[PDB]
RNA sequence: GUAUCAAGCUUACAAGUUAUGUAUUUACUGACCU
RNA sequence: CGCUUCUCGGCCUUUUGGCUAAGAUCAAGUGUAGUAUCUGUUCAUCAGUUUAAUAUCUGA
């Protein structure tokens, strides 16, 4: 009801909340409500004010070890390469701020990429099997 | 910190140089601004200790009494193991308030 | 739902290992890195034996390892890297037995990154600088001092960024009191991604690069920095100063270089190849090991190739400059990945699959016979110079060491008709591949045999003096035989010897220097050369009744209990006491225990009485026939035993289903009783003596060796049926063991291996071991064999009469044609001289039909060169009859990178008759690698890559009923439970299919929402699906409660299905499981996970009974990552959280490390806990007591 | 100002429409600060 | 059927009373960084700049 409330600072105020208890249960197998609250967390990434921008930040860094780094890129993935500027650079902020946090997590949670006409985009090493 | 956002971290390579904390700075995080759950000692590079600079607080630079800390908040996601943290410029902030 | 992780046998595979004076003595000693277990060893010299002394559990990867001695010290240190930003030295204290952290430093961010350090070491062979590397941008240099405390001091980190510059390997350059350099070959690349015309990134040599650290100006500087026409792979460091030239070596492909700066030249020598071997259409050769030695008057190495050729490199010069470098061939081994060169003659090599080895150098040198050539002579057209392979001559075979990495496929059977379950499990690469049987025992082997007839009933051991070896005399008694024979060569039975008295003996010991003691119907003897008996014993009438034995003092019993002593005079013959208790009898057994100090009675008294009660009294002359403390017991003990086995007396009753350990104590007893369970028999717990200790066998329905190593009390069993008997055993054909026979033979049996716990048989194989399955009718094992790069026997006929076609053709007027016929009719072993290697894209398979039991060729199938199976499962179809039938998926230019393949087949075998043969049945066509079969309601069901297809069986080929496309990209496993498919994606997950029986449609119906690179599988309920990965986590994910079946087919819910299901637990172990498998492991226990690792390491997964008993473990774990932090400076909860984040899953590795702390910490967690440390180390054993081996 | 629990005193008696730009407040946030 | 008067109800000021000297007296806060919201206010066809697409300029 914070995240749905109107108001900005119930929401900044609310992913303070969710950062020190997703920093506060981290290992004790409380994800699914933490995924829960996420999915309200992540649209209020596009407000361009600086303390609830910070709050978010803050609450999506400390989600990112707490439910994975997978959930993470998951909630990053198909908003890359999008053509508005302005949800273009945040997202690859965010998308730096989870590879310099935890890098080789990220290295199981990678989808495939297919090759194009010349180059080989494919991870050839994972793929095969014994 | 994370109260006034024109602060810059010095962000070098961290020695065995143990920072401090003043008397009006005592107890609180460098990173999140806390004074609960210490886990983690504060290592600073040499460049910032050294001279007339040891036994220097790390936010305000007044003489440092007790031993800086991180939290474990600050701990479990690493943000001890980056850079050193020690705070280099003051602006717009206990300066103006000299002239007043 | 709640699970608990227990290792039974730890990592085998070594990736670093480093040899030095740990202790401070000196000798030397072995510390290696089994990746996740940093373990220390000791070459024992005298026996030529290993023994490990410690193991510890670091939680996390060990990505670099290396020694180095202090300037002016004795003992080596130990700089370990890690995947953490905490490097950690360590130093070996001999007294408690641990690591003991000494500097624990931050360098960085934690994780397998490309930034941070940890991925190379170097090191100042004289200990004044470290240099930790990564990859990329940054190289770290720590100062080494030492201040008046003779203590280690370390300084601020010097820094050596450089961006957009790769680092391939670094080594430290020996100068004698200069300042340190360190060289690293390093790659510019902003050149190769800038251009794309591709020829710049061709053209980007390497360049060795020095990095010189002033310790007067403190900085690090880039000293020299020259390029590489060629491209190596690591360097050797050679020792200088006033030594000899001090430089680097550097290793590359067909080549070794030597290169020092300023004025010595570039001398190269080509690496020498095998005369016409097979394996050399284009491709290169490197090395793999360095092993750097210093025999105090030259210097050499002793370096490998990746075929296993160790090569001898011993650098001569005249002047100070360099004249020329020269190498030969100096033995074949194993692969190995590292070796450590040993003084007094030892070399272990560390094979990065397999077993490890240990040989001893017997002719070093070998500047003898072997025509060896040098680089500086004019030699052209390539290398030039060849050399044959041969035997053994300069090692011999000292030490196997035991490995069961690499485990690819395990399973649980019970296949022997043992009580107790037994492991298959498929190890090794290529040639040096076994199929290795596991079982709880110990490893038993027997030197002698006889046929003793009728039914004795026990044995005896008694020796001439204390000080001797040879145990005279070796007594057999069941009521009336004497028997005593002897112990040497002509076992056979004896006249009237020295020792000998009457016919109906019953018990003999050595009381005396030379005197024996020895019980029968008229009881007394006492014996040492004159017959000296004083046969009185009559209270009237009985007379046979409970003998007991010390070395110093005497119990015996009548019909009664508490009764005569009969000791012997220190200086004269025997005596008796008048002082008897007299005793309503009740009574069952009698044993008892001696210190070898005392000039006293020095003992204790243990009795067991035919009602619920045991009785223990200590007869001193001051409170003797007086009762001491008193008993508790539920049924009978008929049986009792005494023992210390430390370096507190251990005392142990036993009962007819179960065992007890106490712990009793001098002036007063705190017995404190562990329990434990063993038809079940009465037992019988008899004292042996083991490695210079003593042991208990309590002897059952199976045997059970309860031993003290290091304080662990590890209570193993023996391999062998049931025997009823057990007593000690030395002589010159057998040291120590173990006569142990009361049914109608004899044997001589022999405890080799007793630190370990399974007992490992191995059956040689040809290639790799894939997988395998289990016939349940006459059972035997159906094993696929497949190795990339590998030529089948045929073809390799075929290719050396092709070697000796061209060996005869090419200028034969001249003549040699018996080099050729030598070649052709010598066939080398490949499992000593390494497999040929078929180029690229060739894939040499077989199929192999075996019995478990013996381990023979039963049946073996060969496929052509192009072709490997990779799939293989036996069922039974419903459209035909009893007969078995055999599906096995085999594929055909698969070529790996980049992946194009060519189609693949399917093979059907008959399997006749019983299992010892397998006929062709037919060959179908498939486009796509058919790499899983699933038996499943009569038919088979096909991952065939995207499609999952069930078959059904025609007289012409495999007949397709369904298909579907739906499932994602490609498949890795398939496993049925009845009415649902578990169908594993090779990237994402599992799926769940459901299968139709009105019509035949494949529905998908629920996913998962984590890709993970799923390889294995296993079912423990209808809803619950356990996996693992190629990268080390174990997952299980369970199902909604409503996820209706009933789906009937275009919208999805995000890309696939709209079930998500949920996962109840994510964890991480660091090491590949390639089997899981939801079994019992004893009988009596309870069901648990086994999962079977890829670096040797066996786990498992155990289920909590109560939340109170979950609480309490998760409070001691909480309590272990606080109060015993992790040596490698990783965090246990972060490497637990390493790609998925833990839940609800208690590492049981970090709670059995409460029992090898100071007792100070473990008082604190007790107290914290409200009880003891005994009670929670109790309490921590009941799951591997009750759950575990 | 109240609802309970004794002594003080009293007869000892009668008796079967979204939006922009700016002049401009009002509120809100950062454990902001001698 | 219309008209005048009376009674009953549906109801649209009810504030604690009135008077003495309106009965007598009272009520301080910053400085820094940032944001939300009111009042005031105003919104002719090619080519490229720019923008996710839109909305300033030059052109006839
Ligand atoms: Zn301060
Ligand atoms: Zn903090
Ligand atoms: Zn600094
Ligand atoms: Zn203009």
């Amino acid at each position: 009801d914070a995240l749905m409330d109107r108001d900005l600072v119930h929401r900044q105020t609310a992913s303070a909340v969710v950062q020190h208890m997703s920093l506060g249960v981290y290992g004790f197998g409380c994800e699914d409500s933490l995924n829960h609250l996420l999915n309200y967390v992540w649209p209020n990434v596009f407000e361009t004010s600086p303390h609830v921008i910070q709050a978010v930040m803050g609450a999506l860094e400390g989600l990112r070890v707490a439910i994975g780094p997978c959930r993470m890129l998951q909630y990053c993935l198909q908003g890359l390469f999008h053509p508005a500027r302005k949800v273009r650079d945040v997202y690859w902020k965010i998308y730096n701020s989870i590879y310099i946090g935890s890098q080789d997590a990220l290295i199981a949670h990678y989808p495939r990429i297919y090759n194009d006409d010349k180059n080989t985009y494919i991870r050839y090493e994972l793929d095969y099997i014994l | 910190a994370k109260h006034h956002p024109d602060l810059i971290f010095c962000r070098k390579q961290a020695g065995v140089a143990i920072g401090r904390l003043c008397e009006k700075c005592d107890g609180k995080c460098v990173i999140c601004d806390s004074y609960v759950r210490p886990c983690t000692l504060v290592r600073i590079c040499d460049e910032c200790n050294y001279g007339s600079y040891q036994g220097r607080c790390v936010i305000c630079g007044g003489p440092g009494v007790s031993d800086a800390y991180y939290c474990k908040e600050c701990t479990i996601q690493e943000k001890d193991r980056d850079g050193c943290p020690k705070i280099v410029n003051l602006g717009s902030s206990k300066t103006d308030l000299f002239y007043e | 739902m709640f699970l608990y992780n227990l290792t039974l046998q730890r990592a085998t595979g070594i990736s670093f290992a480093i040899h030095g004076n740990f202790s401070g003595t000196k000798q030397q000693e072995i510390v290696v890195s089994r990746g996740k277990i940093l373990e220390l060893l000791r070459p024992d010299p005298n026996t030529g034996k290993v023994h490990t002394l410690l193991t510890v559990e670091v939680f996390g990867v060990i990505r670099s390892l290396m020694a180095f001695r202090l300037t002016g010290g004795t003992k080596d240190y130990i700089v370990v890297g890690s995947d953490s930003g905490r490097i950690v030295i360590l130093e070996y204290q001999p007294s408690k037995n641990m690591f003991e952290k000494i500097h624990q430093e931050t360098f960085g961010k934690s994780g397998c990154r490309r930034i941070v350090p940890g991925q190379f070491l170097a090191v100042d062979p004289k200990g004044r600088a470290v240099m930790i590397s990564a990859i990329e941008k940054q190289k770290l240099v720590y100062i080494l001092n030492r201040d008046a405390a003779a203590r280690l001091t370390i300084s601020s980190p010097l820094e050596a960024h450089k961006a957009n510059t790769l680092v391939y390997h670094v080594v430290g350059v020996d100068v004698g009191f200069e300042n340190p350099m360190f060289a690293c070959l390093e790659m510019d690349y902003e050149e190769a991604d800038n251009d794309p015309t591709g020829e710049a990134a061709a053209n980007t040599q390497q360049t060795l690069t020095f990095y010189e650290l002033d310790l007067g100006l403190n900085h690090v500087v880039r000293k020299y920095s020259e390029p590489l026409e060629e491209h190596g792979n690591f360097l050797i460091t050679v020792p200088g100063g006033s030594d000899g030239p001090s430089g680097v070596l550097i290793c590359s492909e067909n080549y070794i270089t030597y290169k020092n700066f300023g004025d010595q030249p570039d001398i190269r020598c080509p690496i020498p190849r095998r005369r016409n071997d097979l394996d050399d259409p284009e491709r290169g050769m490197i090395f793999v090991c360095s092993a750097t030695h210093k025999t105090k008057s030259m210097f050499f190495f002793l370096a490998q190739t990746e075929q296993g050729d160790i090569f001898k490199i011993t650098l001569e010069t005249d002047e100070d400059m360099v004249t020329e470098i020269r190498l030969k061939y100096f033995d074949t081994v194993p692969v190995a990945a590292a070796m450590c060169v040993l003084k007094t003659g030892f070399l272990f090599v560390a094979s990065e699959f397999g077993n490890h080895y240990l040989y001893q150098i017997a002719h070093l040198g070998d500047d003898d016979e072997e025509p060896e050539f040098s680089s500086a002579m004019p030699l052209e057209e390539g290398d030039t110079f060849f050399f044959q392979p041969r035997p053994l001559k300069n090692l011999v075979l000292v030490d196997e060491l035991d490995s069961l990495s690499p485990i690819l496929f395990c399973q649980i059977a019970d296949l022997a008709n043992e009580d107790t379950p037994q492991l298959y499990v498929a190890c090794g690469r290529g040639p040096r591949s076994s199929l290795r049987v596991l079982r709880h025992g110990l490893e038993v082997s027997e030197m002698a045999v006889s046929e003793l007839p009728g039914n004795p009933n026990a044995v005896w051991t008694v020796r001439r003096h204390i000080e001797d070896e040879f145990d005279a005399y070796i007594i057999v008694s069941f009521v009336n035989a004497t028997l005593v024979l002897s112990i040497g060569e002509t076992v056979e039975e004896v006249t009237d010897s020295g020792f000998l008295g009457t016919t109906p003996t019953l018990s003999c010991s050595l009381l005396g220097d030379d005197a024996l003691v020895q019980v029968y119907p008229d009881g007394i003897r006492h014996i040492r050369a004159d017959k000296r008996v004083n046969e009185w014993k009559t209270p009237g009438k009985k007379t046979i009744v409970k003998c007991a034995v010390n070395q110093r003092q005497v119990v015996i019993a009548l019909t009664g209990g508490e009764l005569v002593y009969f000791e012997m005079d220190p200086s004269g013959q025997l005596n008796e006491y008048t002082e008897r208790k007299e005793m309503s009898a009740d009574v069952v057994c009698m044993s008892l225990a001696n210190v070898p100090p005392g000039e006293q009675r020095s003992r204790f008294l243990a009795v067991g009485l035919v009602d619920n009660t045991v009785r223990i009294i200590s007869l001193d002359p001051s409170d003797c026939l007086q009762p001491l403390s008193m008993q508790a017991l539920p049924a009978q003990p008929e049986s009792l035993c005494i023992v210390e086995m430390g370096g507190f007396l251990y005392l142990n009753i036993g009962l007819q289903n179960g065992v007890l350990l106490r712990t009793v104590l001098d002036p007063v007893t705190g017995d404190l009783s562990d329990t434990r369970t063993r038809g079940s028999r009465p037992v019988k717990l008899f004292r042996v003596r083991m490695q210079g200790q003593e042991a208990v066998l309590a002897m059952s329905s199976r045997s059970w060796l309860s031993y003290s190593y290091q304080s662990r009390f590890h209570l193993t069993p023996l391999s062998y049926e049931t025997l009823e008997f057990a007593s000690g055993f030395a002589s010159e054909q057998c040291p120590e063991g173990i006569v142990a026979i009361s049914t109608n033979t004899l044997r001589i049996l022999a405890l080799e291996k007793l630190g370990a716990v399974f007992n490992q048989v191995a059956f040689p194989l040809q290639y790799t071991p894939r997988k395998f399955v289990i016939h349940p009718e006459s059972n035997n094992l159906i094993i696929i064999e497949t190795d990339h790069n590998a030529y089948t026997e045929a073809t390799k006929a075929q290719r050396k009469q092709q070697m000796a076609e061209e060996m005869v053709e090419a200028a034969g007027e001249d003549l040699a044609a018996e080099m050729a016929a030598a070649f052709l009719n010598e066939n080398l072993p490949e499992s000593i001289f390494g497999a040929p290697k078929a180029g690229n894209g060739q894939w040499a398979s077989v199929i192999r039909v075996m019995n478990p039991i013996q381990g023979n060729t039963l049946d073996l199938v060969q496929l052509e060169q192009n072709e490997a199976a990779f799939s293989v499962a036996v069922c039974r179809f419903s459209n035909t009859g009893e007969d078995w039938y055999v599906l096995v998926g085999v594929a055909k230019d698969l070529i790996l990178n980049p992946r194009s393949v060519a189609g693949g087949f399917v093979y059907t075998y008959k399997l006749v008759n019983n299992g010892e043969k397998l006929e062709f049945l037919h060959k179908t066509p498939v486009e796509e690698v058919p790499a899983a079969i699933a038996p499943f309601q009569g038919r088979v069901l096909i991952g065939v890559g995207k499609l999952l297809r069930v078959y059904d069986l025609g007289k012409k080929k495999l007949l397709r009923k369904c298909e579907n496309k739906h499932i994602a990209n490609y498949i890795s496993g398939i496993q049925t439970i009845g009415h649902r498919v578990i169908v594993s994606d090779v990237q994402e997950s599992f799926i769940w299919v459901r299968y139709k029986r009105n019509e035949n449609q494949l529905i998908i119906f629920a996913d998962d929402t984590y890709p993970r690179w799923v390889t294995t599988a296993s079912l423990l309920d209808y809803d619950t699906v356990a996996g693992a990965d190629k990268f080390g986590n174990i997952c299980v994910v369970r199902l909604p409660p409503n996820t209706n079946d009933e789906v009937d087919e275009d919208r999805g819910l995000l890309n696939g299905a709209s079930q998500k299901a949920e996962v109840i637990m994510n964890y991480h172990v660091g090491e590949t499981v390639l089997s899981l498998q939801k079994t019992t492991l004893i009988p009596g226990g309870s069901e648990s996970l086994v999962y079977t690792t890829l670096s040797g390491g066996i786990g498992i997964l155990v289920p909590f009974t109560s939340h109170e008993d979950h609480d309490f473990f998760q409070h001691v774990e909480m309590h272990l990552r606080s109060e015993h932090p992790p040596l490698c400076g990783r965090d246990h909860l972060s490497f637990r959280s390493y790609y998925f984040p833990v839940k609800n899953v208690i590492d049981g590795d970090l709670c059995e490390q409460f029992n090898s702390m100071e007792p100070n910490k473990q008082k604190n967690v007790s107290e914290e806990l409200d009880r003891t440390p005994p009670e929670v180390s109790k309490k921590l054993e009941d799951i591997r007591t009750r759950y575990a081996f």
